[PDB]
């Protein structure tokens, strides 16, 4: 499972990526500051935008193959998020769940550290709070 | 040449008469109160017409007659109002206008009310460093507006309160629902919130800078727009900062405390209240694409123009604390908030009242001899049939709309035909307005000029919109080449008097790209829709070589066609290769547009029965249709008869499959062996198809490759190796990756040299370039060869003796076939067209192989990439339009090249489940989807890596030094680190032709136009390029190639 | 994003901290005279890139079946061999190793913030490199 697509979007979010990493690098999720939450939100939304663009605009060498599989996984998640096939953007292995995976991987490949399930949980909990009124109607 | 006896009669009035007399008195002699008669040159006459057009007003009416003898006279042209004259010489239904006017004015009064926040006022005088607001100002406006209306309120409730100017003192902004709150309040468009009329005003307020655009895209929600619209749709994706309070402050309060603003709002509220039935029309208005987008047009343009005007002390309370904008030149805060709201409202009414006058006031083309002149030449006989057919249905098209299909074969004379069809549908008394939109990414000056030449028009009648496509309105480097009436423009006040937009709309005939009009429906932000929307509303539309589009661009084209229908335009598609599922989808897009068009404008209730028409080189016919089923049936019938006639035309082409042998397959190695084989094939084709004169033989060949990178490599390889023994090869490299003026100059040479006819050997060899090339060399055999990208398939009137073609699609193959013996009758019968059995992608082992360009997808795969399987062997012997114009049945989308095209088209055009997007294209007209940017986002036009625009710029200081530069935002940066020159190798007996020395042509361009050498490069020397980190290699002969 | 710069985009995505520092520090800057904080931000990011790109060439981190990616790889290879003293010994020559690294830094800047930097800023990055990477300690 390649990460070419993920990398192109991260390489276009360096400011928001560094900001998230520095702000969280040694943090503990059970005691997060306003600014830590917001550092996570700002990165996830930046990734959201780039990846959504990637799927909608079909930015992918369909001839590649390992890349095309990666692309189809994102497409699947998008169509399960935006209402076109389903409406569960915060479901396990869906859109935001995959966005959090990209965020933990980016920290790892930058500063060596390994976040796990506890960080992922708090990210998902932030993404539901900050981003639920993007999909729903009150 | 000869002097003609010329008569001029003037029906001019007012200041126009004064201006006419002041011109005509100079160049002709007065022989009556309103008549001149004088002997004159054709040149002097063309010059006289131009001058007359240039200062013409709406009251100008001059007729020109050629007196050819005592008995005979001929009408040459008319300038201005062609009524005032009979067949030669001297003798509204806007049902929603008031509703629209009132909505627009009310919205205008509330549009920037949100600018009254701490944050926006702060931002006004901030000075620096800048950074954005948080919430967008139009969003807070909407919610301010909602707070005044109050939730669950009636339309009468809020209007009666607003009409009462005794009110009141801000108690209602307690009820303000704030989106800075942790936990959100229900969005302003839910059912227990704003009432219908308020929602229309609401929509107009919130959408004045950008279309709302959300992350939920389910079809059900689209059906319910604007209900779903919440804060995240409206630029408040800008999160956060934590004020979040500064956007919701207001100290001082609001425009409600300005007595002038408060008074004008009461008058508008009062007007709405006394307008019979308007409150009840409320919900029908909100879901009407015509009413909403026309209102948005008026709002945005009034806002655009008033924003540019200086502060007005006579407007609004002089004391008013809040400002709306600052100075652009200076940095000082100037133009109060109430002032601006009132200024925009004023100009909305003024602009609203102007719209119904556009038909009577915009320049038109009348009594053009070129479109009325009968055709003596058989081969263009069909043009006359097509003209009569369109004349015969003019009356019905005027009342019912028009959807026409010019399916004439490649090479038949479609341009003139197209001009004559639309012209026939115009009011004979007032004349025509139409636009020719070509299906290319970029329109060169030369291709624009070819339209002029073919339609017999000059730059006083036909405007060229030059270039490609990305508050200044309509791009920035986009230049409209036009020399006619600009002066007394009906919309000159809001548009510039000399701006691109004004020129674009003033021109009787417009030549541009489909990309240039696309923003009409496609644009998501700014006033990019304004200029082309106006064009659509005031002119008819030719969509030229429309199906050259990538399949993924077709949903946007449908949106555009639907909008042509929706705004009263009449549409003619011109392409030999239009497939059933495409015309079917476009018809439905047009039909559903015209239906809404008919609720406002024309006699009420009249049925939707579109005037459809088919034209080709054999015949033309029209009939009315109000269902897609009967249209489909008439179309299938007309095609079926056309097939019979085609199936029995004498062949002029004969295709043969050439197997390619590879090696690496590393690109350079592959191109070397491919060039190696091409040397043999070219020799074979030259031996069979050539012209002999005085012991020498010349032939012209076309090499078509799909992509520019492999094309450039192949050019290098072909230059490296020589010509084969005994042969002289002249190579011309032609693609889209040249500077725009270079490409224009290549086309100029190719267009001129590739004009052929029967028994023309003597004239051919006499042409200087070829005369020269033959006097210069010993060889008796010359091959003139164009290596071209797919940019040679469309808009080139070229006659090649032969061609070697890399396969991409069936349309491509058909288009290229028609460039072979295009002008010449007969045919030896030997093969003159060679098709590589495989394409570059396939020979490099890429799968899908038929894409970028092409139709093949992992979801729609082919089981063999070899043409030996992908075509019917029966096709090779007679290449014409047949395989594109009818679907085969059954379809083999996996085994056949063309069947794939059809399957892909039928899966997309009208289906409820189009591949990828999964949202039906018809949701554009079956829902209020257009209140959002959901479909433009989810089915994006020109999807892909973005092209950024570059040029070889003469230095700001020194004219003789060049810098490779990138266009940024109103300025060009030096990017010399991203350009590497490239030296070339030549083989024996080879040279280039149809080439262009950049500097020599740049200097020449900057003569014809009286420009600075630098400003000429910025305007005409652009090249569009996908951003690449390490830059490009450049050679003047080859253009730009990606550098690794 | 395209289908053209996958080798450098992978490395950039592993240099976020250093990439952010260069960009932020150099926002609203002046190329012909620069703060010591700046010259340091431009140096650290160029070293992070050198480390990542060298490793890609040496450890052969490329799918040789991609053609497009392999052509980008080959150009980096041709540059390193002209830098490490195997084919040649000219790392500061035009179109060479550091030349290409500055181009990455510029493209990275253009793609995150949309600055206008070109030839002028490039030559100032090359001056720095020639100074601070004069000899490999
Ligand atoms: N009356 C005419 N006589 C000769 N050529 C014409 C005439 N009118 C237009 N042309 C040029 O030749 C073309 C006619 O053939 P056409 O079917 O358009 O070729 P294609 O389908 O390849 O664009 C026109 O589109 C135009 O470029
Ligand atoms: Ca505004
Ligand atoms: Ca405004």
């Amino acid at each position: 499972m390649s990460n070419t697509i993920s990398d192109r979007i991260v390489a276009r979010s360096v400011i928001e990526a560094a900001r998230f990493i520095q702000s969280w690098e040694d943090a503990d999720p059970d005691s997060l500051t306003e600014d830590q939450v917001l550092a996570a939100a700002g990165f996830a939304a930046r990734l959201h935008e780039g990846l959504q663009a990637t799927v909608l605009q079909r930015l992918v060498d369909e001839s590649n193959h390992e890349e095309y599989r990666e692309f189809k996984a994102w497409e699947e998640a998008l169509l399960n998020a935006d209402g076109r096939v389903a409406s569960s953007p915060f479901a396990d292995w869906g859109w935001w769940y995959r966005i959090a995976n990209v965020m933990l991987a980016t920290a790892s490949q930058n500063v060596g550290v390994t976040w796990g399930s506890r960080v992922h949980g708090r990210l998902m909990a932030i993404f539901q709070d900050k981003f639920k009124q993007r999909y729903e109607e009150q | 040449s000869e002097f003609m006896n010329i008569l001029l009669v003037s029906q001019c009035e007012k200041r126009a008469l004064s201006e006419t007399r002041r011109i005509l008195d100079q160049f002709a002699e007065r022989r009556g109160e309103r008549t001149w008669q004088t002997p004159i040159t054709q040149a002097g006459l063309d010059t006289l017409r131009r001058l007359l057009k240039k200062s013409a007003r709406r009251n100008t009416a001059v007729a020109c007659h050629w007196i050819r003898g005592r008995d005979h006279s001929e009408l040459l042209w008319i300038v201005g109002d062609a009524s005032r004259f009979n067949a030669q010489g001297a003798v509204n239904d806007w049902h929603s206008a008031e509703d629209i006017r009132l909505l627009t004015v009310m919205a205008a009064l509330f549009h920037d009310i949100g600018k009254a926040s701490q944050a926006f006022q702060a931002k006004l005088r901030n000075r620096g460093k800048p950074m954005a607001d948080a919430y967008r100002h139009e969003w807070v406006s909407l919610r301010l507006f909602e707070a005044f209306v109050g939730p669950g309120s009636s339309d009468e409730d809020w209007l009666r309160r607003l009409a009462d100017k005794r009110e009141t003192g801000d108690a209602w902004l307690s009820q303000l629902a704030r989106d800075d709150r942790q936990s959100a309040p229900p969005g302003p468009f839910q059912k227990s919130r704003l009432p219908p009329l308020a929602q229309a005003v609401g929509w107009l307020i919130v959408s004045h800078h950008r279309l709302p655009n959300g992350d939920h895209r389910g079809s059900a929600s689209l059906a319910r727009l604007p209900a779903p619209i919440q804060s995240q749709w409206c630029g408040a994706r800008d999160a956060d900062a934590k004020e979040k309070a500064a956007c919701w402050q207001f100290p001082h309060g609001l425009p409600f405390a300005s007595a002038h603003w408060r008074a004008r709002t009461a008058l508008c509220a009062q007007s709405m209240l006394e307008r019979p039935g308007l409150l009840a029309r409320g919900p029908a208005l909100l879901h009407d694409s015509y009413v909403m987008h026309v209102s948005r047009l008026i709002l945005m343009l009034a806002d655009h123009h008033y924003s540019s005007l200086p502060a007005d002390s006579r407007l609004g309370d002089p004391n008013f604390p809040l400002h709306a904008n600052t100075d652009r030149d200076s940095g000082k805060l100037k133009q109060r908030l109430d002032e601006h709201l009132l200024g925009v409202a004023l100009h909305s009414r003024k602009l609203a009242g102007t719209l119904p006058r556009l038909e009577r006031q915009l320049p038109r083309l009348a009594r053009h001899k070129g479109f009325t002149r009968r055709v003596e030449q058989p081969r263009f006989r069909w043009q006359d049939k097509a003209y009569d057919c369109a004349m015969a249905c003019r009356e019905q098209a005027m009342e019912h709309g028009f959807f026409g299909l010019n399916l004439a074969s490649t090479g038949c004379g479609k341009t003139l035909a197209n001009g004559r069809i639309l012209y026939a549908l115009a009011d004979p008394q007032r004349g025509a307005r139409f636009s020719i939109a070509l299906g290319l990414r970029s329109l060169t000056l030369q291709t624009g000029q070819a339209y002029r030449e073919r339609l017999g028009l000059g730059d006083d009648d036909l405007a060229i919109l030059v270039g490609g496509s990305a508050q200044e309105l309509l791009a920035e480097n986009s230049h409209v080449h036009f020399a006619g009436t600009l002066e007394d423009g009906p919309l000159r006040e809001w548009l510039g008097g000399n701006s691109a937009g004004n020129r674009l709309l003033q021109a009787p005939i417009l030549a541009c790209t489909i990309d240039h009009l696309m923003p009409a429906s496609e644009s998501l932000r700014g006033g990019h829709q304004i200029a082309p929307l106006l064009r659509l509303m005031t002119s008819d539309l030719v969509l030229d070589e429309v199906d050259d589009f990538d399949i993924d661009d077709l949903p946007a084209l449908s949106r555009l066609v639907h909008w042509a229908g929706l705004f009263g335009s009449r549409v003619l598609l011109s392409s030999a290769t239009l497939p059933p599922a495409l015309v079917q989808g476009l018809f439905e897009a047009y039909r559903s547009g015209r239906e809404i068009f008919q609720r406002h404008r024309g006699a009420p209730g009249r049925a939707t029965e579109i005037r459809c028409a088919w034209f080709d080189e054999f015949s033309s016919q029209s009939s009315a249709h109000g269902a897609v089923t009967s249209f489909s049936e008439a179309h299938a019938t007309f095609v079926a008869q056309r097939l019979a006639k085609l199936e029995q035309l004498p062949p002029r082409r004969q295709a043969q499959l050439c197997t390619v042998h590879a090696a690496g397959e590393a690109r350079p190695a592959l191109c070397r062996e491919l060039a190696g084989q091409m040397n043999t094939w070219m020799a074979d084709l030259h031996r069979c198809h050539h012209t002999e004169h005085q012991g020498r033989r010349i032939s012209f060949g076309l090499l078509r490759l799909a992509n520019i990178e492999p094309l450039i490599e192949l050019a290098q390889a072909i230059l490296a190796q020589g010509a084969p023994e005994g042969l002289h090869v002249h190579l011309c490299v032609y693609h889209s990756r040249h500077p725009l003026l270079v490409r224009s100059a290549i086309e100029r040479q190719l267009d001129e040299l590739l004009k052929r006819s029967d028994d023309d050997a003597a004239a051919l060899f006499a042409r200087p370039t070829l005369a020269k090339a033959l006097q210069a060399s010993t060889e008796r055999d010359h091959l003139f060869v164009v290596l071209a990208s797919p940019v040679a398939e469309v808009g080139r009137d070229h006659d090649y003796d032969w061609a070697i073609v890399e396969p991409s699609s069936m349309r491509s193959i058909i288009q290229l076939a028609g460039r072979i013996r295009r002008h010449r009758s007969g045919f030896s019968g030997e093969a003159n067209l060679y098709l590589l059995s495989r394409n570059i992608r396939s020979l490099e082992g890429q799968n899908p192989a038929f894409q970028r360009p092409g139709f093949e997808t992992p979801d729609f795969p082919l089981d063999s990439h070899d043409l030996h399987d992908l075509l019917d062997p029966a096709l090779l012997a007679r290449i014409d339009a047949s395989p594109r114009i009818v679907e085969p049945f059954p379809l083999f989308p996996r085994s056949r090249l063309v069947d794939l095209e059809h399957r892909r088209l039928r899966a997309l055009m009208l289906a409820d489940d189009p591949p990828s997007s999964l949202l039906g294209v018809p949701l554009w007209w079956q829902t209020p989807a257009s209140l959002s940017g959901a479909l433009q986002t989810s089915q994006p036009f020109r999807a892909g890596a973005k092209e950024r625009c570059y040029a070889l710029l003469p230095d700001e200081d020194d004219e003789e030094r060049l810098h490779f530069s990138r266009y940024e935002e109103g300025t060009w940066s030096n990017q010399d680190n991203l350009l590497r020159n490239l030296d070339l190798t030549y083989g024996p007996r080879i040279q280039t032709w149809g080439t262009v020395n950049y500097r020599e042509e740049l200097v020449a361009m900057a003569g014809r136009e009286d420009l600075d050498l630098r400003q000429c490069a910025m305007r005409y020397g652009e090249v569009r390029l996908r951003e690449n980190t390490q830059g490009w290699s450049y050679h003047p002969y080859l253009g730009f190639k990606k550098y690794n």
